[PDB]
């Protein structure tokens, strides 16, 4: 299908006033829109997104409503405005993806035949991405359901526009990784990194609670990807990678040897033509 | 003498003392010999027969390598004695390296980028 | 059954559990890895075969009690190498 999905940031700065411009009612619930945008080389992008009414009461949750003349006639609107963008998905906060949110595909399903949704969390306090955007994927079997039809994840990232991109720096004016080298390397990806690995680990963790206290009755596939994880773990550090690995984390120490060399000469060079300069400038004085 | 492994003089000097018997130190330099000279045949070598080390210090034909072989190793076999060494499991391994190796380029990150 | 790290089944081991001769297991060990169902290489100068991918199969509720041991050993072993560069690298970060 779709290899990733690029979310702009008026898209995402569109989804959190849209939650607070509906949510004076403050304990829960869900804001459910239709989003817009274009792609290219099975590649999605995502601009503009706008409000689609939507209520749903908590229990018995096969009960919504979506305006489809709301949708066809503000498309109206943005179609004359922009006519390159054109309907690509839908939206909605909806942090756990609600049960409910797989027959509501196929109502957008008309003005889109391959539509993603993008869920969007508005309250995020966390370290991953606020985006995660799935896709429509059909097959029927013997295990789960006579029914079957399930959503399949695509990669997705914040991109950025020549345009957004000079108002979204100018936003924040916060903090910066200036300087942009090792520190933001040993910052950015490395520890960030961890922190995002523990917290998968830590998820599988907590769905293998199952062993003591059943939740479902043994999902059999997800057991099998956890095999084939364990297999693929890297094999035992003792053999002739050990010599393998030295033969190259020593071979780059020796560039590392020699641009501290050059590093060291320019060094030196530099304090020297500033030296001789104050001291030509004082002997001259007195 | 002591420094190198020469110690055929040793004893060679402990029967000509200048000042007197001295034997309340050559008593002290026993300590001092028999257990070095048992560590240094622990290496990988092989069957050494109870016929060279019995003979070549000062003694003929005593029990006291009975007891120095039962307070060291030298497993009683056929008149086999054996010395293993390996030290080969042990080495070969980068994991605990991984930690040391870590700390390091993290200094040379850490002193190449802050302002000292 | 045998743990990832030895993996060596010889060719005596593997004839002896299925019962062929030495002389045939060959032609077993390419029928297992021509129709897909295990992955590895054929040694026959000292007869071992090494697996490296068996198909997965179901556990039904014990094995799968270990495999949160092996995540909880290894969670922790992540763990302590996110502080170890979290603690000697304190200047670069932030």
């Amino acid at each position: 299908a779709v290899q990733k999905v690029v979310v702009h940031p008026l898209v995402l700065l569109s989804v959190v006033d849209h939650f607070n411009r509906i949510g004076k009612v403050g304990n829960q619930k869900r804001v459910v829109g239709v989003l817009l945008g274009s792609w290219q080389k099975k590649v999605l992008d995502v601009s503009n997104s706008f409000a689609v009414p939507f209520d749903e009461d908590d229990k018995d949750d096969s009960v919504w409503f979506l305006d489809h003349d709301y949708l066809e006639n503000m498309y109206g609107m943005f179609k004359k405005v922009n006519a390159r963008e054109r309907i690509v998905g839908w939206y909605h906060t909806g942090p756990k993806l609600h049960k409910n949110d797989i027959a509501i595909n196929e109502l957008m399903k008309r003005y889109c035949p391959n539509s993603v949704l993008v869920i969007i969390d508005v309250k995020p306090k966390d370290l991953g991405l606020p985006t995660e955007a799935y896709i429509s994927v059909e097959e029927v079997h013997d295990d789960g359901t006579p029914t079957s039809k399930t959503f399949e994840h695509v990669t997705s990232e914040i991109g950025a526009e020549e345009a957004e991109e000079v108002g979204v720096e100018h936003l924040l004016r916060d903090i910066k990784d200036t300087t942009v080298g090792t520190l933001s390397q040993r910052i950015t990806n490395q520890v960030h990194g961890l922190k995002g690995l523990n917290s998968k680990l830590l998820d599988i963790r907590s769905y293998l609670e199952k062993v003591a206290t059943g939740k479902l009755p043994i999902n059999h596939q997800i057991i099998y990807q956890l095999q084939d994880v364990f297999n693929l773990l890297p094999d035992v550090s003792l053999q002739e990678f050990v010599k393998a690995f030295y033969l190259k984390t020593n071979d780059q120490m020796v560039v590392v040897y020699l641009a501290s060399l050059i590093r060291s000469v320019v060094a030196l060079h530099n304090l020297i033509n500033n030296k001789i300069a104050n001291r030509d400038a004082e002997k001259k004085e007195g | 003498y002591l420094m190198e492994g020469s110690y055929n003089k040793v004893f060679l000097a402990k029967g000509n003392i200048p000042a007197e018997s001295y034997t309340f130190f050559i008593d002290i330099l026993l300590d001092t010999i028999r257990d070095e000279i048992a560590g240094c045949i622990e290496k990988a070598y092989e069957k050494i027969l109870f016929t060279e080390a019995t003979r070549i210090l000062f003694f003929n034909t005593p029990k006291k390598m009975t007891d120095y072989a039962k307070k060291r190793g030298w497993v009683l076999g056929p008149n086999n004695y054996y010395s293993f060494a390996s030290q080969q499991q042990k080495p070969e391994d980068t994991t605990i390296p991984s930690t040391e190796l870590a700390k390091q380029v993290i200094e040379y990150a850490r002193q190449l980028e802050m302002i000292v | 059954t045998r743990p990832a790290n030895h993996r060596q089944l010889t060719f005596e081991e593997i004839a002896k559990s299925a019962k062929i001769t030495v002389n045939e297991v060959e032609l077993l060990v390419m029928k297992a890895l021509s129709v897909g169902l295990v992955k590895g290489s054929i040694d026959e100068v000292d007869k071992r075969v090494h697996m490296t991918w068996v198909q997965p199969r179901v556990l039904d509720l014990q094995q799968i009690k270990g495999m949160k041991d092996r995540l909880e050993f290894w969670c922790t072993d992540v763990k302590s190498m996110e502080m170890l560069v979290e603690h000697q690298a304190h200047d670069i970060l932030t």
